[PDB]
Protein backbone atom coordinates (compact mmCIF):
# COMPACT_ATOMS: atom_id res chain seq x y z
CA UNK A 1 0.00 0.00 0.00
CA UNK A 2 1.06 3.61 -0.72
CA UNK A 3 2.87 5.54 1.93
CA UNK A 4 -0.07 7.97 2.11
CA UNK A 5 -2.43 5.08 2.98
CA UNK A 6 -0.41 4.48 6.13
CA UNK A 7 0.16 8.16 6.94
CA UNK A 8 -3.58 8.83 6.89
CA UNK A 9 -4.05 6.42 9.81
CA UNK A 10 -1.70 8.10 12.26
CA UNK A 11 -4.51 10.12 13.67
CA UNK B 1 -21.39 16.27 8.89
CA UNK B 2 -24.32 16.85 6.53
CA UNK B 3 -25.91 18.02 9.78
CA UNK B 4 -23.64 21.06 10.19
CA UNK B 5 -25.17 24.50 9.77
CA UNK B 6 -23.52 27.07 7.51
CA UNK B 7 -21.84 28.78 10.48
CA UNK B 8 -20.70 25.47 11.92
CA UNK B 9 -19.11 24.53 8.58
CA UNK B 10 -17.21 27.82 8.44
CA UNK B 11 -15.97 27.49 12.02
CA UNK B 12 -14.88 23.88 11.38
CA UNK B 13 -12.87 24.86 8.30
CA UNK B 14 -11.37 27.92 9.95
CA UNK B 15 -10.29 25.79 12.96
CA UNK B 16 -8.74 23.21 10.63
CA UNK B 17 -6.41 25.66 8.85
CA UNK B 18 -2.73 24.61 8.74
CA UNK B 19 0.02 26.94 9.98
CA UNK B 20 2.13 29.03 7.64
CA UNK B 21 5.45 27.19 7.52
CA UNK B 22 8.95 28.63 7.07
CA UNK B 23 11.34 27.64 4.26
CA UNK B 24 14.99 26.73 4.67
CA UNK B 25 16.02 29.79 2.67
CA UNK B 26 19.75 30.52 3.15
CA UNK B 27 20.41 34.18 2.41
CA UNK B 28 24.22 33.66 2.52
CA UNK B 29 24.23 32.44 -1.11
CA UNK B 30 22.61 33.23 -4.46
CA UNK B 31 20.02 30.80 -5.83
CA UNK B 32 20.80 28.07 -8.30
CA UNK B 33 18.11 26.17 -10.22
CA UNK B 34 18.90 23.23 -7.98
CA UNK B 35 18.82 25.14 -4.69
CA UNK B 36 15.59 26.92 -5.56
CA UNK B 37 13.85 23.67 -6.52
CA UNK B 38 15.20 22.13 -3.29
CA UNK B 39 13.68 24.91 -1.19
CA UNK B 40 10.28 24.68 -2.83
CA UNK B 41 10.10 20.88 -2.65
CA UNK B 42 11.39 20.84 0.92
CA UNK B 43 8.61 23.29 1.80
CA UNK B 44 5.99 21.29 -0.11
CA UNK B 45 7.00 18.15 1.74
CA UNK B 46 6.57 19.67 5.18
CA UNK B 47 3.26 21.28 4.10
CA UNK B 48 1.98 17.89 2.91
CA UNK B 49 2.17 16.52 6.44
CA UNK B 50 -0.11 19.33 7.68
CA UNK B 51 -2.32 18.90 4.61
CA UNK B 52 -3.05 15.31 5.53
CA UNK B 53 -4.12 16.32 9.02
CA UNK B 54 -6.16 19.20 7.64
CA UNK B 55 -7.94 16.92 5.15
CA UNK B 56 -9.04 14.67 7.98
CA UNK B 57 -10.81 17.67 9.56
CA UNK B 58 -12.80 18.60 6.47
CA UNK B 59 -16.39 17.47 7.17
CA UNK B 60 -17.11 14.10 5.57
CA UNK B 61 -13.55 13.31 4.51
CA UNK B 62 -12.71 10.67 7.16
CA UNK B 63 -15.98 8.90 6.47
CA UNK B 64 -14.55 7.98 3.06
CA UNK B 65 -12.65 4.73 2.63
CA UNK B 66 -8.88 5.05 3.04
CA UNK B 67 -8.50 4.35 -0.70
CA UNK B 68 -10.79 7.26 -1.59
CA UNK B 69 -9.02 9.55 0.88
CA UNK B 70 -5.70 8.63 -0.79
CA UNK B 71 -7.11 9.19 -4.26
CA UNK B 72 -8.59 12.65 -3.47
CA UNK B 73 -5.36 13.84 -1.87
CA UNK B 74 -3.19 12.41 -4.68
CA UNK B 75 -5.38 14.21 -7.19
CA UNK B 76 -5.59 17.56 -5.40
CA UNK B 77 -2.39 18.09 -3.39
CA UNK B 78 -0.74 20.55 -5.76
CA UNK B 79 -3.97 22.49 -6.39
CA UNK B 80 -4.27 22.75 -2.61
CA UNK B 81 -0.67 23.98 -2.18
CA UNK B 82 -1.19 26.49 -4.98
CA UNK B 83 -4.48 27.98 -3.78
CA UNK B 84 -2.84 28.37 -0.38
CA UNK B 85 0.15 30.06 -1.98
CA UNK B 86 -2.13 32.38 -3.95
CA UNK B 87 -4.13 33.23 -0.82
CA UNK B 88 -0.91 34.01 1.18
CA UNK B 89 0.33 36.19 -1.65
CA UNK B 90 -2.80 38.38 -1.99
CA UNK B 91 -1.49 41.31 -0.01
CA UNK B 92 1.90 41.17 -1.84
CA UNK B 93 1.34 42.46 -5.42
CA UNK B 94 3.84 40.99 -7.91
CA UNK B 95 5.25 38.52 -5.38
CA UNK B 96 4.61 34.94 -4.29
CA UNK B 97 4.80 34.40 -0.54
CA UNK B 98 5.95 30.78 -0.47
CA UNK B 99 6.95 31.42 3.14
CA UNK B 100 7.47 34.50 5.32
CA UNK B 101 11.18 34.14 4.63
CA UNK B 102 10.71 33.24 0.95
CA UNK B 103 8.92 35.98 -1.00
CA UNK B 104 9.77 35.59 -4.70
CA UNK B 105 9.19 37.83 -7.74
CA UNK B 106 8.78 36.64 -11.37
CA UNK B 107 12.42 37.52 -12.09
CA UNK B 108 13.51 35.12 -9.33
CA UNK B 109 11.27 32.50 -10.97
CA UNK B 110 13.53 32.66 -14.02
CA UNK B 111 16.19 30.88 -11.94
CA UNK B 112 14.38 27.62 -12.68
CA UNK B 113 13.91 26.54 -16.29
CA UNK B 114 10.22 26.67 -17.22
CA UNK B 115 9.21 28.12 -13.88
CA UNK B 116 8.52 31.77 -14.74
CA UNK B 117 5.49 30.70 -16.82
CA UNK B 118 4.01 29.06 -13.75
CA UNK B 119 4.87 32.02 -11.48
CA UNK B 120 3.07 34.32 -13.94
CA UNK B 121 -0.10 32.24 -13.71
CA UNK B 122 0.04 32.11 -9.91
CA UNK B 123 0.61 35.87 -9.76
CA UNK B 124 -2.34 36.46 -12.09
CA UNK B 125 -4.54 34.33 -9.88
CA UNK B 126 -3.41 36.19 -6.78
CA UNK B 127 -4.35 39.47 -8.54
CA UNK B 128 -7.75 38.02 -9.38
CA UNK B 129 -8.25 37.15 -5.67
CA UNK B 130 -7.25 40.65 -4.68
CA UNK B 131 -9.55 42.41 -7.12
CA UNK B 132 -12.44 40.15 -6.02
CA UNK B 133 -11.59 40.93 -2.40
CA UNK B 134 -11.68 37.18 -1.62
CA UNK B 135 -12.43 36.68 2.09
CA UNK B 136 -10.81 34.11 4.39
CA UNK B 137 -14.10 32.30 4.90
CA UNK B 138 -14.54 31.98 1.10
CA UNK B 139 -10.99 30.77 0.70
CA UNK B 140 -11.36 27.89 3.15
CA UNK B 141 -14.60 26.85 1.39
CA UNK B 142 -12.84 26.81 -1.99
CA UNK B 143 -9.87 24.84 -0.75
CA UNK B 144 -12.17 22.17 0.72
CA UNK B 145 -14.14 22.08 -2.52
CA UNK B 146 -10.90 21.35 -4.42
CA UNK B 147 -10.13 18.49 -2.05
CA UNK B 148 -13.52 16.86 -2.48
CA UNK B 149 -14.05 17.66 -6.20
CA UNK B 150 -10.84 17.22 -8.13
CA UNK B 151 -10.66 13.45 -7.99
CA UNK B 152 -14.35 12.75 -7.45
CA UNK B 153 -15.23 11.41 -10.93
CA UNK B 154 -12.23 9.19 -11.07
CA UNK B 155 -19.87 9.28 -3.84
CA UNK B 156 -23.33 10.64 -3.33
CA UNK B 157 -22.01 11.43 0.12
CA UNK B 158 -19.22 13.55 -1.34
CA UNK B 159 -21.77 15.50 -3.38
CA UNK B 160 -23.95 16.16 -0.35
CA UNK B 161 -20.94 17.68 1.39
CA UNK B 162 -20.09 19.71 -1.71
CA UNK B 163 -23.70 20.95 -1.77
CA UNK B 164 -23.35 21.99 1.88
CA UNK B 165 -20.24 23.98 1.05
CA UNK B 166 -22.17 25.73 -1.72
CA UNK B 167 -24.93 26.58 0.78
CA UNK B 168 -22.20 27.93 3.05
CA UNK B 169 -20.66 30.15 0.36
CA UNK B 170 -24.07 31.61 -0.38
CA UNK B 171 -24.69 32.10 3.32
CA UNK B 172 -21.42 34.03 3.67
CA UNK B 173 -22.22 36.29 0.71
CA UNK B 174 -25.76 37.07 1.89
CA UNK B 175 -24.37 37.78 5.34
CA UNK B 176 -21.86 40.20 3.75
CA UNK B 177 -24.67 42.16 2.14
CA UNK B 178 -24.63 40.93 -1.46
CA UNK B 179 -27.92 41.07 -3.34
CA UNK B 180 -29.50 37.83 -4.50
CA UNK B 181 -28.18 38.31 -8.05
CA UNK B 182 -24.71 39.28 -6.78
CA UNK B 183 -24.65 36.04 -4.80
CA UNK B 184 -25.00 33.71 -7.79
CA UNK B 185 -22.67 35.89 -9.87
CA UNK B 186 -19.94 35.77 -7.24
CA UNK B 187 -20.49 32.06 -6.59
CA UNK B 188 -19.80 31.48 -10.30
CA UNK B 189 -16.78 33.83 -10.37
CA UNK B 190 -15.19 31.98 -7.47
CA UNK B 191 -15.85 28.50 -8.86
CA UNK B 192 -14.56 29.41 -12.32
CA UNK B 193 -11.20 30.21 -10.71
CA UNK B 194 -11.02 26.55 -9.70
CA UNK B 195 -10.61 25.74 -13.41
CA UNK B 196 -7.58 28.02 -13.51
CA UNK B 197 -6.11 26.39 -10.40
CA UNK B 198 -6.55 22.94 -12.01
CA UNK B 199 -4.73 24.20 -15.08
CA UNK B 200 -1.83 25.52 -12.96
CA UNK B 201 -1.65 22.27 -11.08
CA UNK B 202 -1.39 20.27 -14.30
CA UNK B 203 1.36 22.54 -15.57
CA UNK B 204 3.22 22.43 -12.26
CA UNK B 205 3.01 18.68 -12.15
CA UNK B 206 4.54 18.44 -15.58
CA UNK B 207 7.24 20.85 -14.42
CA UNK B 208 8.06 18.87 -11.27
CA UNK B 209 8.21 15.67 -13.34
CA UNK B 210 10.72 17.32 -15.64
CA UNK B 211 12.88 18.46 -12.68
CA UNK B 212 12.84 14.90 -11.34
CA UNK B 213 13.59 13.38 -14.71
CA UNK B 214 16.57 15.71 -15.13
CA UNK B 215 17.97 14.89 -11.64
CA UNK B 216 17.74 18.57 -10.75
CA UNK B 217 16.43 17.83 -7.26
CA UNK B 218 16.07 14.72 -5.06
CA UNK B 219 12.41 14.31 -4.17
CA UNK B 220 11.16 12.81 -0.91
CA UNK B 221 9.54 9.38 -1.03
CA UNK B 222 6.18 11.09 -0.37
CA UNK B 223 6.61 13.56 -3.22
CA UNK B 224 7.68 10.75 -5.55
CA UNK B 225 4.49 8.85 -4.82
CA UNK B 226 2.26 11.94 -5.02
CA UNK B 227 3.83 12.76 -8.37
CA UNK B 228 3.55 9.15 -9.53
CA UNK B 229 -0.18 9.16 -8.94
CA UNK B 230 -0.43 11.50 -11.91
CA UNK B 231 1.21 8.90 -14.15
CA UNK C 1 -25.15 42.18 -23.95
CA UNK C 2 -28.47 43.92 -23.33
CA UNK C 3 -30.00 40.55 -24.13
CA UNK C 4 -32.76 38.98 -22.09
CA UNK C 5 -32.13 35.57 -20.56
CA UNK C 6 -34.34 33.88 -23.19
CA UNK C 7 -32.67 35.88 -25.97
CA UNK C 8 -29.25 34.76 -24.79
CA UNK C 9 -30.46 31.14 -24.81
CA UNK C 10 -31.99 31.50 -28.29
CA UNK C 11 -28.79 33.15 -29.48
CA UNK C 12 -26.64 30.32 -28.13
CA UNK C 13 -28.92 27.58 -29.48
CA UNK C 14 -28.97 29.18 -32.94
CA UNK C 15 -25.17 29.54 -32.94
CA UNK C 16 -24.61 25.78 -32.44
CA UNK C 17 -22.22 24.12 -34.91
CA UNK C 18 -23.34 21.18 -37.04
CA UNK C 19 -22.80 17.56 -36.09
CA UNK C 20 -20.11 16.20 -38.43
CA UNK C 21 -19.51 12.62 -39.64
CA UNK C 22 -16.44 10.42 -39.84
CA UNK C 23 -15.24 8.78 -43.09
CA UNK C 24 -8.43 -0.10 -36.78
CA UNK C 25 -4.82 0.60 -35.84
CA UNK C 26 -3.28 3.20 -33.56
CA UNK C 27 -2.68 5.14 -36.76
CA UNK C 28 -6.13 4.91 -38.29
CA UNK C 29 -8.13 5.68 -35.17
CA UNK C 30 -5.91 8.70 -34.49
CA UNK C 31 -6.31 9.65 -38.15
CA UNK C 32 -10.12 9.63 -37.91
CA UNK C 33 -10.20 11.44 -34.57
CA UNK C 34 -7.76 14.14 -35.68
CA UNK C 35 -9.42 14.45 -39.10
CA UNK C 36 -12.74 15.00 -37.29
CA UNK C 37 -11.25 17.50 -34.82
CA UNK C 38 -9.76 19.48 -37.69
CA UNK C 39 -13.06 19.77 -39.52
CA UNK C 40 -14.90 20.66 -36.30
CA UNK C 41 -12.38 23.39 -35.51
CA UNK C 42 -13.38 25.30 -38.65
CA UNK C 43 -17.01 25.29 -37.44
CA UNK C 44 -15.93 26.22 -33.90
CA UNK C 45 -14.53 29.54 -35.09
CA UNK C 46 -17.86 30.46 -36.71
CA UNK C 47 -19.71 29.46 -33.56
CA UNK C 48 -17.35 31.54 -31.41
CA UNK C 49 -18.05 34.67 -33.50
CA UNK C 50 -21.74 34.19 -32.60
CA UNK C 51 -21.29 33.89 -28.84
CA UNK C 52 -22.80 37.23 -27.75
CA UNK C 53 -20.01 39.67 -26.92
CA UNK C 54 -17.10 37.63 -28.33
CA UNK C 55 -16.49 39.67 -31.48
CA UNK C 56 -16.43 42.79 -29.32
CA UNK C 57 -13.08 41.60 -27.97
CA UNK C 58 -9.87 42.45 -29.81
CA UNK C 59 -8.69 40.04 -32.49
CA UNK C 60 -5.73 39.14 -30.27
CA UNK C 61 -8.04 38.25 -27.42
CA UNK C 62 -10.29 36.22 -29.73
CA UNK C 63 -7.32 34.19 -30.94
CA UNK C 64 -6.04 33.70 -27.42
CA UNK C 65 -9.33 32.42 -25.99
CA UNK C 66 -9.92 30.00 -28.86
CA UNK C 67 -6.32 28.70 -28.72
CA UNK C 68 -6.73 28.13 -24.99
CA UNK C 69 -10.16 26.54 -25.04
CA UNK C 70 -10.51 24.57 -28.27
CA UNK C 71 -9.90 21.08 -26.88
CA UNK C 72 -12.13 21.80 -23.85
CA UNK C 73 -14.79 22.84 -26.29
CA UNK C 74 -14.36 19.74 -28.47
CA UNK C 75 -14.51 17.64 -25.34
CA UNK C 76 -17.62 19.15 -23.77
CA UNK C 77 -19.29 18.73 -27.16
CA UNK C 78 -18.30 15.08 -27.26
CA UNK C 79 -19.47 14.42 -23.72
CA UNK C 80 -22.81 16.08 -24.54
CA UNK C 81 -23.26 13.98 -27.70
CA UNK C 82 -22.44 10.86 -25.70
CA UNK C 83 -24.79 11.50 -22.83
CA UNK C 84 -27.56 9.11 -23.95
CA UNK C 85 -25.03 6.37 -24.77
CA UNK C 86 -23.74 4.90 -21.47
CA UNK C 87 -20.22 3.48 -21.88
CA UNK C 88 -19.70 4.91 -25.36
CA UNK C 89 -18.32 8.08 -26.91
CA UNK C 90 -20.26 9.43 -29.87
CA UNK C 91 -17.45 11.18 -31.76
CA UNK C 92 -19.82 11.22 -34.75
CA UNK C 93 -23.10 9.44 -35.52
CA UNK C 94 -21.11 6.89 -37.55
CA UNK C 95 -18.18 6.75 -35.09
CA UNK C 96 -19.59 5.52 -31.79
CA UNK C 97 -16.67 4.05 -29.85
CA UNK C 98 -17.13 2.02 -26.72
CA UNK C 99 -14.69 2.18 -23.88
CA UNK C 100 -12.41 -0.68 -25.00
CA UNK C 101 -11.81 0.62 -28.53
CA UNK C 102 -9.75 3.29 -26.80
CA UNK C 103 -7.06 0.71 -26.08
CA UNK C 104 -6.10 0.76 -29.78
CA UNK C 105 -4.23 3.91 -29.10
CA UNK C 106 -1.53 4.14 -26.50
CA UNK C 107 -2.41 6.41 -23.59
CA UNK C 108 -5.95 6.83 -24.85
CA UNK C 109 -8.05 4.61 -22.60
CA UNK C 110 -7.47 6.78 -19.51
CA UNK C 111 -8.72 9.78 -21.44
CA UNK C 112 -11.72 7.79 -22.67
CA UNK C 113 -12.45 6.91 -19.03
CA UNK C 114 -12.45 10.56 -17.96
CA UNK C 115 -14.74 11.53 -20.85
CA UNK C 116 -17.10 8.65 -20.08
CA UNK C 117 -17.12 9.61 -16.38
CA UNK C 118 -18.04 13.19 -17.33
CA UNK C 119 -20.77 11.93 -19.62
CA UNK C 120 -22.14 9.80 -16.75
CA UNK C 121 -22.10 12.86 -14.49
CA UNK C 122 -24.08 14.86 -17.08
CA UNK C 123 -26.57 12.04 -17.28
CA UNK C 124 -26.90 11.77 -13.51
CA UNK C 125 -27.60 15.53 -13.42
CA UNK C 126 -29.99 15.38 -16.36
CA UNK C 127 -28.05 18.20 -18.01
CA UNK C 128 -30.27 20.14 -20.42
CA UNK C 129 -29.38 21.40 -23.91
CA UNK C 130 -29.87 25.00 -22.81
CA UNK C 131 -27.52 24.49 -19.87
CA UNK C 132 -24.97 22.82 -22.11
CA UNK C 133 -24.68 25.75 -24.51
CA UNK C 134 -24.26 28.15 -21.56
CA UNK C 135 -21.45 26.00 -20.19
CA UNK C 136 -19.68 25.79 -23.53
CA UNK C 137 -19.72 29.58 -23.88
CA UNK C 138 -18.38 29.95 -20.31
CA UNK C 139 -15.47 27.66 -21.22
CA UNK C 140 -14.65 29.85 -24.25
CA UNK C 141 -14.70 33.08 -22.22
CA UNK C 142 -13.10 31.73 -19.02
CA UNK C 143 -10.34 29.43 -19.94
CA UNK C 144 -7.79 32.02 -21.12
CA UNK C 145 -6.53 35.46 -16.54
CA UNK C 146 -3.92 35.12 -19.28
CA UNK C 147 -13.99 43.93 -17.60
CA UNK C 148 -16.25 43.43 -20.63
CA UNK C 149 -15.57 39.68 -20.56
CA UNK C 150 -16.50 39.46 -16.88
CA UNK C 151 -19.81 41.18 -17.62
CA UNK C 152 -20.59 38.69 -20.40
CA UNK C 153 -19.64 35.88 -18.04
CA UNK C 154 -22.00 37.30 -15.38
CA UNK C 155 -24.74 37.47 -18.01
CA UNK C 156 -24.32 33.76 -18.77
CA UNK C 157 -24.48 32.89 -15.05
CA UNK C 158 -27.73 34.92 -14.97
CA UNK C 159 -28.92 32.86 -17.92
CA UNK C 160 -28.16 29.49 -16.23
CA UNK C 161 -30.02 30.63 -13.11
CA UNK C 162 -32.97 31.81 -15.24
CA UNK C 163 -33.17 28.38 -16.84
CA UNK C 164 -33.17 26.72 -13.42
CA UNK C 165 -35.78 29.07 -12.00
CA UNK C 166 -37.92 28.40 -15.07
CA UNK C 167 -37.48 24.68 -14.39
CA UNK C 168 -39.02 25.14 -10.92
CA UNK C 169 -35.92 24.77 -8.75
CA UNK C 170 -35.87 26.48 -5.37
CA UNK C 171 -33.23 29.16 -4.77
CA UNK C 172 -31.21 26.67 -2.75
CA UNK C 173 -31.45 24.11 -5.57
CA UNK C 174 -30.48 26.72 -8.19
CA UNK C 175 -27.29 27.66 -6.38
CA UNK C 176 -26.39 24.03 -5.69
CA UNK C 177 -26.92 23.06 -9.32
CA UNK C 178 -25.01 26.07 -10.59
CA UNK C 179 -22.03 25.02 -8.46
CA UNK C 180 -22.33 21.38 -9.58
CA UNK C 181 -22.23 22.42 -13.25
CA UNK C 182 -19.28 24.79 -12.85
CA UNK C 183 -17.26 22.23 -10.86
CA UNK C 184 -17.51 19.99 -13.90
CA UNK C 185 -15.52 22.62 -15.85
CA UNK C 186 -12.52 21.90 -13.59
CA UNK C 187 -12.70 18.28 -14.71
CA UNK C 188 -13.03 19.36 -18.35
CA UNK C 189 -9.91 21.54 -17.96
CA UNK C 190 -8.04 18.54 -16.54
CA UNK C 191 -9.06 16.35 -19.49
CA UNK C 192 -8.01 19.02 -21.98
CA UNK C 193 -4.58 19.31 -20.31
CA UNK C 194 -4.14 15.52 -20.51
CA UNK C 195 -5.49 15.31 -24.03
CA UNK C 196 -3.11 18.06 -25.12
CA UNK C 197 -0.12 16.14 -23.79
CA UNK C 198 -1.37 13.05 -25.59
CA UNK C 199 -1.82 14.86 -28.90
CA UNK C 200 1.65 16.33 -28.52
CA UNK C 201 3.15 12.86 -28.05
CA UNK C 202 1.40 11.54 -31.16
CA UNK C 203 2.73 14.51 -33.19
CA UNK C 204 6.28 13.90 -31.95
CA UNK C 205 6.05 10.24 -32.88
CA UNK C 206 4.95 11.59 -36.31
CA UNK C 207 2.67 8.58 -36.75
CA UNK C 208 -0.43 10.48 -37.81
CA UNK C 209 -0.70 13.37 -40.27
CA UNK C 210 -1.92 16.45 -38.37
CA UNK C 211 -3.46 19.38 -40.23
CA UNK C 212 -1.73 22.75 -40.22
CA UNK C 213 -4.65 24.27 -38.31
CA UNK C 214 -4.42 21.51 -35.72
CA UNK C 215 -0.64 21.98 -35.39
CA UNK C 216 -1.12 25.70 -34.72
CA UNK C 217 -3.87 25.11 -32.14
CA UNK C 218 -1.60 22.56 -30.45
CA UNK C 219 1.45 24.82 -30.67
CA UNK C 220 -0.32 27.57 -28.71
CA UNK C 221 0.01 25.32 -25.65
CA UNK C 222 3.72 24.51 -26.11
CA UNK D 1 -1.66 32.76 -38.15
CA UNK D 2 -4.59 30.81 -39.83
CA UNK D 3 -6.84 31.63 -36.95
CA UNK D 4 -6.11 35.28 -37.22
CA UNK D 5 -7.57 35.44 -40.76
CA UNK D 6 -10.32 32.88 -40.36
CA UNK D 7 -11.79 35.03 -37.71
CA UNK D 8 -11.71 37.85 -40.18
C1 LIG E 1 5.78 21.91 -8.14
C2 LIG E 1 6.74 23.07 -8.00
C3 LIG E 1 7.53 22.94 -6.71
C4 LIG E 1 6.67 23.20 -5.48
C5 LIG E 1 5.94 24.55 -5.51
C6 LIG E 1 5.19 24.92 -4.27
C7 LIG E 1 5.68 24.66 -3.00
C8 LIG E 1 5.01 25.01 -1.84
C9 LIG E 1 3.81 25.65 -1.95
O1 LIG E 1 3.17 25.98 -0.86
C10 LIG E 1 3.28 25.95 -3.19
C11 LIG E 1 3.89 25.61 -4.35
C12 LIG E 1 3.28 25.95 -5.69
C13 LIG E 1 4.22 25.80 -6.87
C14 LIG E 1 5.09 24.55 -6.80
C15 LIG E 1 6.01 24.39 -7.99
C16 LIG E 1 5.41 24.47 -9.36
C17 LIG E 1 6.43 23.82 -10.26
C18 LIG E 1 7.49 23.23 -9.34
O2 LIG E 1 8.01 22.05 -9.83
C1 LIG F 1 -6.80 15.13 -29.05
C2 LIG F 1 -7.34 13.73 -29.19
C3 LIG F 1 -7.78 13.49 -30.62
C4 LIG F 1 -9.10 14.17 -30.95
C5 LIG F 1 -10.21 13.87 -29.95
C6 LIG F 1 -11.51 14.49 -30.33
C7 LIG F 1 -11.96 14.66 -31.63
C8 LIG F 1 -13.20 15.20 -31.94
C9 LIG F 1 -14.03 15.61 -30.92
O1 LIG F 1 -15.20 16.15 -31.16
C10 LIG F 1 -13.63 15.42 -29.62
C11 LIG F 1 -12.42 14.91 -29.26
C12 LIG F 1 -12.07 14.76 -27.81
C13 LIG F 1 -10.78 14.04 -27.50
C14 LIG F 1 -9.72 14.23 -28.55
C15 LIG F 1 -8.48 13.40 -28.27
C16 LIG F 1 -7.87 13.38 -26.89
C17 LIG F 1 -6.42 13.05 -27.13
C18 LIG F 1 -6.31 12.78 -28.62
O2 LIG F 1 -5.03 13.04 -29.11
Amino acid sequence: HKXLHRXLQDS
Amino acid sequence: ALSLTADQMVSALLDAEPPILYSEYDPTRPFSEASMMGLLTNLADRELVHMINWAKRVPGFVDLTLHDQVHLLECAWLEILMIGLVWRSMEHPGKLLFAPNLLLDRNQGKCVEGMVEIFDMLLATSSRFRMMNLQGEEFVCLKSIILLNSGVYTKDHIHRVLDKITDTLIHLMAKAGLTLQQQHQRLAQLLLILSHIRHMSNKGMEHLYSMKCKNVVPLSDLLLEMLDAHR
